[PDB]
């Protein structure tokens, strides 16, 4: 048995993690950008 | 579509998103996205 972490490894480079206790609530998320051109 | 107009506080960082935007939203790279030309560029009312 290899005891890997996703933090022990270099993939979350790509990834910040956040810890969100209650995940199946979500319904949806969103994120709103506004790019002035 | 799914986008709200409504005002914000908008944090401002510092990357450049706008790379090749307006030939990509022209494209429609973004699920859904807002166009705003001119006099509707303001906060909409609360």
């Amino acid at each position: 048995i290899q005891y890997v972490r996703f933090l022990e490894t270099a993939l979350a480079v790509s990834c910040v993690n956040t810890e969100f206790k209650d995940l199946s609530r979500m319904i949806d998320g969103k994120i709103q950008f506004r790019i002035s051109v | 579509e799914g986008v709200e107009n409504r005002p914000f506080p908008y944090l401002t960082v510092d990357a450049d998103l706008l790379s090749n935007l307006r030939q990509s939203a022209a494209e429609g790279l973004f699920h859904s996205f807002d166009l705003l030309v001119g006099k509707d560029a303001r906060e909409a009312g609360i």
